[PDB]
């Protein structure tokens, strides 16, 4: 499916996962940001690339990047 | 005589069009009373037509071929045969109100930004300023070019927004 | 959380008629998603399937055939009654697979106990270019 | 701990970060985190970026006076 | 040499109909090959 | 008073202004200097 | 059936004054498409003085509108209960606006 | 899933949808992203696929050349190349009617027949052919070099045969050969080919293989060659009075410099052709053996490249790294040789109409427009491909660390520059040109012609008077006895070049007028405008301000969804697929220019172009409308004429144009959506469920619905302005 990437840039302010319609982002523990949260992908399988955490992210440039290749059925939102 | 034409007030073309535009607004003015509106509307625009075509002719223009009179755009060769004032003067004079525009905007440019919300001086003129910058660009070659004596015309490539390579 | 629910199909659907938008034949073929929730009284809901349902008091029970319909139902339970639903993925041999609340604290939670996986640990534009990884299967964000 | 890890606040910084949007820009320093977090230093920018936001958070090696 | 006159009503035919049948038949046993 | 001539002071209204000031300018000019072409003092 | 109907008249600035055709009766114009003449002919206008009462009316009934508007916005409002009546709205639609205009325009 | 149909693509393969197909195709040739590749293997690929469009190349014009012979009329278009027309090949269609049957026996033919246009006749009367039994040997032949060149792909592709990467990467023999082989001596054999056989054959002698080594070229027979009299073989040239196809007339040259054309067939001199191809193939040989092979001898293309640099940091680190960023990206190479290939079609094109070297080829209207069209169109093709593959490097392989303060890297520098420039420069001809146009058609529109604004194109016309145009006066070179431009060449290719330029009747430097200034500043504003597309889209390839990380997205991808305002149509590749837009515009401009100007010379009416060119109005009605009256009368309920396969392909361009605009401006939500609705539709029937589709049809990608939409969009141009072209030049001329 398509690569979700998060960088350190990240301020985990959970609007990413907010934003998420399929489930894919979660919050793990850090020390790298004043929140101490950090952005992952534990489920990058069944996400579409709707890209709707990078409108979210609030940092410049962007904190999670989503790399699309390689559809499957999951990843073409289809219902048959 | 430049280009293998012919100037319009010895060309034949050129009298036979203003022949056909006197004979076709004749035509036009002969369905008319001469005590009515559009007798005296088509009476003044033949004797503007007339006066066009005796100030196009006598003043250095010339046609090939048509009767339709052709511009020399190249200086020198415009110098020489009296053509100067076809495009070379024009293109000076709208270069002189073009830098006139373009200093008033970067004059108002420069002079509302050193305030709070200069976004709201660019959406809400401020009209005194602005007709103030407008009759004080008389002048404007003089100081863009001491602006470009000085500097202050041209960022510096560290203080320019650049997008990534 | 402390111990991973088991679905039960005898729960009772809500109170609806005949959905067109439905589950195709990628339901007998393929996964189809299951979404349970446990309403304290009767009232109106929106499908993102269709039009409005009525859930009953008690246990809820849906079907599917994207998880993208299964987090929107989701999302609006929780927006709009607070309901704090699951949904789970049962494929055609009959596995069933916990989707939604991975730790039972959902996502927007941390628990202290999810590994972050798939987190580039350099600055975003920091990444090599595309001609330092040539004939190697390895993109520039993948390492 | 001793002085401060960043910039005095509310003073006038350029930002170094090449893929930024706010490259070779002034901004105002808001607050400079003191924990030992990567990027410390707050920065609000009079312009906002395509995203509507105006501020952000980058680290002490990317940050210049105003010249 | 020169080819006979019957060669348009022939070669027309199969370049037009049998050979892109076969083509397509092909073409669509290769897509649909699983394995 | 002033409201009303912040009002004025917005952009639209001085660019209509500017637009019937030119407009009228070069109406008058090639009114009272009918087709003109070539600069002949 | 021989002069073409003409409302529209340019001034002789650039060499538009030729758009001024020869529609007839002695006028030069825009030969107009709206069938407004026609329009004012079935309406029984005969003289321009008609028209011209009309426009002053079409004027004055212009601005009486748009003090409404300002007055019914600004000065009072109607409430939301005043809009939801939609049976008197329809009754009054049904037998003010159609009907009696259409009874006005019969007479 | 996993399917073995995209066996170059293992995530493609796990692709359950129709979309595994599409990408399976527009993906076929892209060996760089094939999973498991090596350079040396997309070297091998890269020579077979050569060899296979070589092969495909030969067997093309083997075709073309049976189909000329067998179903043809080359003997009887040789005996009168003026009246009779050529015959491209025969139709056998079961669907056509009696009418049209008899409607298109033209030509003296047995059956319906299709009018030649490519002007492969008058270039094989030229070159020598006469009898169909030589165009049909050399068809055999080509169809056998062609087989050969099959099997040695096949074979270099085999194992024990594939040519190491070293062999690849050995530019500089490489250069050496093909500029000394492929080019110093195949000119220096065509041109002796020339000289055995065209001359003698225009000259009423034939020459053939079996007199072959015994008819002498020359009557002196090679001696003055040995004895450096080379000035005895341009002796006796062919008079003025002289047969292409008899011997009245003749003479005895074989290398002259008789400037100018053929009076009775108004092409170049057939002598002329083989001096200039034997200078040609001397110069390439001479310079074909400077580049450093294994002998001690040579140029270093790397050390030539690391030494010019300019001084006190003009150019910075100047042109050193680029001997590697050109061998290690093919990419940069492809983009050089189709800029080269480019610039070169679109001279032969802008020489071929001026200077026609093929004999009786001015006077046959429509193929001269047909081939002029041709070649702009595929220069354009190719410059916009040239600029695409550009792109491609600075995505794909492109090493900032390598080539650090060189060329490339200062104008990566300071794009926004460029870029600015470029728009600025863009900006500034069409509101000068549009302005232009709508004065002089707003001029014109109001009674008053002579208001318009006609701006004399006094540059072009100053250099047609220093080139030997006298039409405009002057006292410039070639124009006036006293210059020394004059006086040099006086007796070796001027009496004729003035001739021949003095002649209104050839298309050798036409009178430029006002009409032609504006029109030839609208093809300013169009190359300019697709030039700055192109180059925002390559310098801004690798990275932008809206997205930095432009590189690890590749070079084809949609969008980064709407976020940051929106961000479609921000890959190189869809700056690519504006300026195919832009290129078709600037193509049609130029060609619509030829068209008229040319059309209005065939029938006289020069100063109709005159007049009329100045307004778009006269654009419009004089040329788009005047002309196509012959066209859409092609067929009618009258009955039917020859033209009416062009109005047939005139109405398929248009509704193939239609169909681009369908595939450009609706998007792919809402073909999804009624896609999921019809597979509802597809799932809940009685009698049609019990089949099914092995992939799930899904909607076509937004990368692949702009590559659809050009591809239609380019498709109906071409086919349009064809028709259009082909049905007005030939409708009323022959
Ligand atoms: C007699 C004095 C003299 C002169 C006149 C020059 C002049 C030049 N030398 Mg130089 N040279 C000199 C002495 C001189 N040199 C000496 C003493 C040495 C030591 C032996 C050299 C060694 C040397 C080397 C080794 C090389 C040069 C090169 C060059 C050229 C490029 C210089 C440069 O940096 O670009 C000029 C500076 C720039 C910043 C370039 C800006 C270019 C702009 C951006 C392009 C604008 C294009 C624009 C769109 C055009 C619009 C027109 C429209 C119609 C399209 C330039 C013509 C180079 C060369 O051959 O190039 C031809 C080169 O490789 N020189
Ligand atoms: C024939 C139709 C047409 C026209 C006129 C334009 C015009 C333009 N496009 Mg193009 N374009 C078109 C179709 C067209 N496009 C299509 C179908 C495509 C494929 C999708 C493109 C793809 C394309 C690209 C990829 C680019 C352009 C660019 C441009 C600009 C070129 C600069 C120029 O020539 O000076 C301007 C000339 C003009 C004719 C513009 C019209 C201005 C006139 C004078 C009217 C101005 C207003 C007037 C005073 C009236 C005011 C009142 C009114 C507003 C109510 C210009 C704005 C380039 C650009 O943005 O420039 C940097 C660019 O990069 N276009
Ligand atoms: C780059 C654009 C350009 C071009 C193509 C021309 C072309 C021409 N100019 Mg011009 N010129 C130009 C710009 C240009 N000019 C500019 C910017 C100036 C300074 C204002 C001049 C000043 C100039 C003079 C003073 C003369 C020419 C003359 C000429 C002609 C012959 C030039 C020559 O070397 O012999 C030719 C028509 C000469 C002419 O008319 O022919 C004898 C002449 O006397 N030109
Ligand atoms: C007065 C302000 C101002 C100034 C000084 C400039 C200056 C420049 N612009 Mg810019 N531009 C402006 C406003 C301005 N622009 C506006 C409002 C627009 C939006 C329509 C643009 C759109 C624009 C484009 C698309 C391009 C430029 C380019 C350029 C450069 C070429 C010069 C030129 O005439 O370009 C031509 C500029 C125009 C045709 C824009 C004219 C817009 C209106 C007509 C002028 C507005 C005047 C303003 C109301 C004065 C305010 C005074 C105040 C007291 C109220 C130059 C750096 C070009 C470039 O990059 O060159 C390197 C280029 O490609 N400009
Ligand atoms: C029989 C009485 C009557 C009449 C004739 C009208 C007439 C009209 N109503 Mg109204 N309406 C009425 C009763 C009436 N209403 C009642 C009782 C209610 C409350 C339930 C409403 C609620 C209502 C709403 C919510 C809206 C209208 C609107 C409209 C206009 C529809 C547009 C149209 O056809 O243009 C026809 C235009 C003309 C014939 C031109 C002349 C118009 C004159 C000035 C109106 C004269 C009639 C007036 C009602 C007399 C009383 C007002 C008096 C105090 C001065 C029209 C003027 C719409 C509107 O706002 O339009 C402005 C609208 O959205 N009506
Ligand atoms: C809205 C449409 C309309 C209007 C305005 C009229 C109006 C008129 N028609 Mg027509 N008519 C109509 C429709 C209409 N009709 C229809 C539909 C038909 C069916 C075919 C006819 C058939 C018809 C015929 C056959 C005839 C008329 C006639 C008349 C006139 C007689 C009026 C009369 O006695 O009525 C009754 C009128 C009143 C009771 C007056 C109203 C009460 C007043 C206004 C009270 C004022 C009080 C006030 C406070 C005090 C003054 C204020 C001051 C001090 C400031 C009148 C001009 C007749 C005519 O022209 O001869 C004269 C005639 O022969 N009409
Ligand atoms: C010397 C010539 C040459 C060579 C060797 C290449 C080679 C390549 N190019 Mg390039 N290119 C060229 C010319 C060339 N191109 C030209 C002239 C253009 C401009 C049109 C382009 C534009 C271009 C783009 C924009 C892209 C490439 C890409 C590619 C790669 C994919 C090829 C492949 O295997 O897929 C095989 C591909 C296909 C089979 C698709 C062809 C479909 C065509 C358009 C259909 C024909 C149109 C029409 C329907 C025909 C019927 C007409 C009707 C009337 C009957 C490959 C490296 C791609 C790449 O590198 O990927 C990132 C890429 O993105 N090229
Ligand atoms: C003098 C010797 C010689 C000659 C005549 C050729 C001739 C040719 N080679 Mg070259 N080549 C040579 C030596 C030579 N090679 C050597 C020594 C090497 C190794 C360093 C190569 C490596 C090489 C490669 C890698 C390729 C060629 C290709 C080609 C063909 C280019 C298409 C063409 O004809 O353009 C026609 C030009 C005009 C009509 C003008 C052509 C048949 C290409 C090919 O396979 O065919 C397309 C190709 O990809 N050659
Ligand atoms: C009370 C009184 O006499 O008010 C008379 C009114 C208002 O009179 C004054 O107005 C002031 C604002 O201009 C303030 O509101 C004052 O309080 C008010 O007394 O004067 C007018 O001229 C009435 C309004 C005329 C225009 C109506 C346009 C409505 C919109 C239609 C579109
Ligand atoms: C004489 C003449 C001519 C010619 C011309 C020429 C040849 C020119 C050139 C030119 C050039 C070669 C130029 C260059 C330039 C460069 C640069 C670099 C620039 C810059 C600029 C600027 C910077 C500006 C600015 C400004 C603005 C925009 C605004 C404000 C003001 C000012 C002015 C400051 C012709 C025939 C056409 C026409 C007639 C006349
Ligand atoms: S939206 Fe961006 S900054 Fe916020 S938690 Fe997600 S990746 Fe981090
Ligand atoms: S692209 Fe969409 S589905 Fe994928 S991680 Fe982002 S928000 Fe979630
Ligand atoms: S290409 Fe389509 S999905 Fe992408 S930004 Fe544009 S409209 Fe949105």
């Amino acid at each position: 499916a398509h690569v979700v990437k998060i960088y350190d840039t990240c301020i985990g302010c959970t609007q990413c996962v907010r934003a998420c319609p399929l489930d894919v982002l979660e919050m793990v523990p850090w020390d790298g940001c004043k929140a101490a949260q950090m952005a992952s992908s534990p489920r990058t399988e069944d996400c579409v690339g709707c890209k709707r955490c990078e409108t979210a992210c609030p940092t410049d440039f962007l904190s999670v990047r989503v790399y699309l290749g390689n559809e499957s059925t999951r990843s073409l939102g289809l219902a048959y | 005589d430049v280009a293998g034409l012919t100037p319009c007030s010895e060309s034949k073309a050129y009298n036979k069009l203003e022949r056909k535009e006197l004979k076709t607004l004749e035509k036009r003015l002969k369905k008319y009373e001469p005590g009515s509106a559009p007798y005296l509307a088509l009476q003044a625009t033949k004797e503007r037509t007339q006066n066009r075509f005796k100030n196009y002719a006598k003043a250095g223009l010339l046609c090939g071929n048509d009767g339709l009179p052709h511009l020399i755009s190249d200086p020198g060769l415009a110098l020489r045969f009296n053509h100067a004032g076809e495009v070379f003067i024009p293109t000076f004079g709208f270069l002189y109100v073009a830098g006139y525009i373009g200093h008033v905007g970067r004059q108002y440019i420069i002079k509302s930004k050193e305030d709070a919300k200069p976004t709201d001086k660019e959406i809400i003129l401020d009209v005194p300023l602005a007709l103030q910058l407008a009759f004080q660009g008389w002048a404007w070659p003089l100081a863009a070019i001491q602006e470009l004596r000085n500097g202050s015309l041209l960022e510096k490539d560290e203080n320019i927004t650049v997008s990534p390579r | 959380p402390w111990k991973q629910p088991e679905l039960d199909p005898d729960t009772p659907s809500p109170i609806f008629g005949g959905s067109t938008g439905g589950l195709l034949r990628k339901a007998q073929v393929e996964e189809f998603y299951v979404t349970t929730w446990e309403s304290p009284k009767e009232q109106i809901f929106e499908m993102p399937t269709g039009g409005a349902a009525i859930m009953r008091k008690g246990p809820n029970l849906l079907k599917f055939a994207r998880k993208e319909q299964c987090l929107a139902l989701t999302t609006q339970l929780r927006t709009k009654f607070k309901m704090t639903p699951c949904f789970y993925r049962v494929y055609a041999d009959g596995k069933v697979e916990y989707l939604h609340p991975k730790d039972g604290v959902y996502p927007e939670k941390v628990n202290a106990g999810r590994v972050g996986v798939n987190q580039n640990m350099r600055s975003i534009g920091e990444n090599v270019d595309p001609i330092k990884v040539k004939f190697t299967g390895s993109q520039p964000f993948t390492i | 701990k001793k002085k401060e890890v960043g910039p005095k606040r509310g003073s006038l910084v350029k930002v170094l970060r090449p893929e930024s949007y706010w490259y070779n820009q002034v901004g105002k320093v808001v607050s400079v985190d003191q924990s030992g977090i990567r990027y410390p230093v707050v920065v609000r920018f009079e312009n906002q970026n395509y995203a509507g936001v105006s501020t952000n958070n980058y680290a002490l090696d990317e940050v210049t006076d105003p010249p | 040499f020169v080819p006979p006159a019957w060669a348009p009503s022939l070669f027309v035919p199969l370049t037009g109909l049998v050979l892109p049948a076969i083509g397509m038949a092909w073409a669509f046993t290769y897509i649909q090959k699983e394995k | 008073m002033k409201d009303f001539t912040t009002y004025l002071s917005t952009a639209p209204v001085v660019g209509l202004g500017w637009a019937i000031f030119t407009s009228g300018l070069l109406i008058e000019i090639n009114r009272f200097f009918p087709d003109p072409l070539v600069f002949s003092f | 059936t021989h002069i073409k109907p003409s409302a529209q008249v340019v001034w002789p600035i650039v060499g538009q004054e030729i758009l001024n055709g020869d529609v007839g009766g002695g006028f030069q114009g825009i030969q107009i498409t709206s069938g407004f003449f026609q329009l004012w002919r079935a309406s029984g206008i005969t003289s321009e003085l008609q028209l011209y009462s009309t426009a002053i009316g079409g004027l004055v009934l212009a601005a009486a509108c748009f003090f409404a508007g300002w007055f019914h916005y600004h000065k009072a409002a109607p409430k939301l209960e005043w809009f939801q009546n939609v049976e008197s709205m329809l009754n009054h639609h049904l037998a003010g606006l159609l009907g009696l205009g259409s009874l006005a325009w019969a007479g | 899933a996993t399917k073995l149909f995209p066996k170059f693509s293992q995530g493609l393969a796990q692709d359950p949808s129709t979309r595994r197909i599409w990408y399976g195709l527009a993906t076929a040739h892209d060996f760089e992203s094939h999973d498991g590749m090596t350079e040396e293997n997309l070297y091998q690929k890269i020579f077979a696929s050569h060899f296979g469009q070589l092969a495909i190349i030969f067997l093309w014009t083997s075709g073309n050349l049976f189909h000329v012979a067998w179903q043809g009329n080359f003997e009887q278009w040789v005996t009168d190349p003026i009246h009779v027309r050529p015959i491209a090949h025969a139709i056998w269609d079961p669907h056509f009617g009696q009418p049209a049957v008899e409607a298109f026996t033209r030509g003296g033919a047995s059956g319906p027949v299709n009018i030649a246009t490519s002007g492969v006749y008058q270039w094989w009367y030229t070159i020598g052919l006469r009898s169909n039994q030589e165009l049909y040997v050399s068809s055999v032949f080509l169809a056998l070099v062609s087989a050969v060149f099959l099997f040695a792909g096949w074979l270099h592709l085999q194992p024990n045969f594939q040519p190491s990467l070293s062999w690849f990467k050995d530019a500089e023999s490489r250069l050496n050969h093909h500029l000394s082989g492929l080019f110093g001596v195949s000119s220096l054999a065509w041109t002796g080919h020339l000289v055995h056989v065209a001359i003698p054959e225009s000259r009423g002698q034939h020459v053939g293989w079996d007199n072959f080594l015994s008819v002498l070229p020359h009557p002196q027979g090679l001696t003055p060659f040995w004895s450096g009299n080379w000035a005895a073989y341009a002796q006796n040239p062919d008079t003025a009075s002289h047969a292409f196809g008899t011997a009245d007339g003749s003479g005895t040259a074989i290398l002259t410099f008789l400037g100018g054309f053929h009076p009775q067939t108004q092409s170049l001199w057939l002598s002329d052709m083989a001096h200039h191809h034997l200078a040609i193939a001397v110069l390439f040989i001479v310079a074909g053996h400077m580049y450093r092979t294994n002998f001690g001898i040579g140029h270093r293309l790397e050390a030539i490249l690391e030494a010019h640099t300019p001084p006190a940091g003009g150019l910075g680190a100047g042109h050193k790294g680029l001997f590697h960023t050109v061998n290690n990206s093919l990419h940069f190479q492809l983009g050089l040789a189709l800029a080269s290939v480019g610039t070169i079609t679109s001279l032969v094109a802008q020489h071929m109409y001026s200077l026609p070297p093929y004999a009786y080829l001015a006077v046959d209207f429509t193929t001269q427009a047909s081939l002029y069209t041709h070649h702009q169109y595929i220069a354009g093709f190719i410059m916009c491909g040239a600029f695409a593959h550009g792109a491609i490097f600075f995505i794909r392989d492109y090493d900032p660390e390598q080539n650090k303060g060189n060329v490339l890297a200062r104008v990566l520098d300071h794009k926004e520059a460029i870029i600015s420039h470029l728009s600025w420069v863009s900006l500034f001809l069409g509101f000068h040109t549009l302005g232009l146009y709508v004065h002089n058609d707003v001029v014109q529109a109001f009674g008053t012609p002579e208001k318009q604004i006609l701006i004399e194109p006094v540059f072009a016309q100053w250099i047609q008077a220093a080139q030997g145009k006298s039409l405009y006066g002057f006292d410039l070179l070639l124009a006036s006895s006293s210059s020394s431009a004059y006086s040099a060449g006086q007796s070796l290719w001027l009496p004729g070049w003035l001739e021949a330029i003095n002649n209104n009747q050839n298309s050798l430097f036409l009178t430029i007028g006002p009409g032609d200034f504006l029109v030839h500043h609208a093809i300013a504003l169009g190359l300019h405008t697709t030039t700055l597309i192109l180059v925002k889209g390559a310098l801004d390839a690798r990275g932008s301000k809206l997205m930095p990380d432009k590189k690890d997205f590749g070079y084809s991808f949609p969008c980064d969804g709407p976020g940051r305002g929106g961000t479609c149509d921000i890959s190189a590749y869809d700056a690519f697929y504006l300026a195919v837009f832009w290129m078709l515009n600037t193509i049609g401009w130029v060609t619509f220019y030829w068209h008229w100007k040319h059309l209005t010379l065939w029938q006289g009416n020069v100063s109709q172009f005159d007049e009329s060119s100045t307004y778009l109005m006269g654009w419009l009605r004089d040329y788009l409308w005047l002309n196509s009256s012959q066209l859409i009368n092609g067929y009618n309920p009258f009955g039917m004429n020859s033209l009416s396969v062009w109005a047939w392909t005139f109405l398929f361009g248009h509704l193939v144009y239609a169909t681009g605009f369908m595939f450009l401006i609706s998007w792919r939500g809402y073909w999804q959506e009624l896609i999921e609705t019809l597979v509802w539709a597809h799932e809940k029937t009685p009698l049609a469920n019990l089949v099914y589709w092995k992939d799930k049809p899904v909607a076509l990608s937004i990368v692949q619905a702009r590559l659809v939409g050009l591809a239609h969009f380019s498709v109906g141009y071409i086919f349009t302005y064809a028709a259009f072209l082909i049905a007005s030049t030939s409708g009323r001329f022959g």
